[PDB]
């Protein structure tokens, strides 16, 4: 089956988890309002 | 610009260590400091602890034990703040 070949594509999978790092990062930033204190500098 | 930011959430029950909800540098660090200030989240400059938390504390987890005392000192600071 060509369905498996397209499903397995390492290249489609690498973009996909590139966009996840970005997406989970954004989910991180949207949780900042839940914080009680921000430590900096 | 500027280097490090760590956002903590104190535990749901009052007697457990706080967790990291966000950390970053330096654009990210800046953009956390910004959202925090925008949403009136108290922000303390404590450069040694910020670099440390940033190095060692895992997002979504309880801060590490090496850093409890220091993060408890940040909490006393948050209490000083609640009085003008
Ligand atoms: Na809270
Ligand atoms: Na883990
Ligand atoms: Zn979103
Ligand atoms: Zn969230």
């Amino acid at each position: 089956d060509e369905f498996k070949e397209s499903e397995g594509d390492p290249h489609v999978k690498g973009k996909i988890r590139q966009m996840q790092r970005a997406a989970a990062q954004r989910r991180m930033m949207e949780d900042v309002p839940k914080a009680d204190v921000i430590v900096t500098n | 610009p500027t280097h490090y930011s760590v956002a903590l959430q104190y535990d749901e029950n009052k007697m457990s260590a706080p967790k990291v909800v966000a950390k970053g540098a330096g654009l990210i660090a800046l953009r956390i400091r910004e959202i925090g200030a925008e949403h009136r989240v108290p922000t303390l400059e404590a450069p040694p602890l910020a670099r440390a938390l940033y190095r060692h504390a895992e997002i979504g987890q309880q801060i590490p034990g090496q850093l409890y005392a220091a993060v408890a000192e940040v909490l006393a600071w948050v209490w000083q703040l609640k009085r003008w």
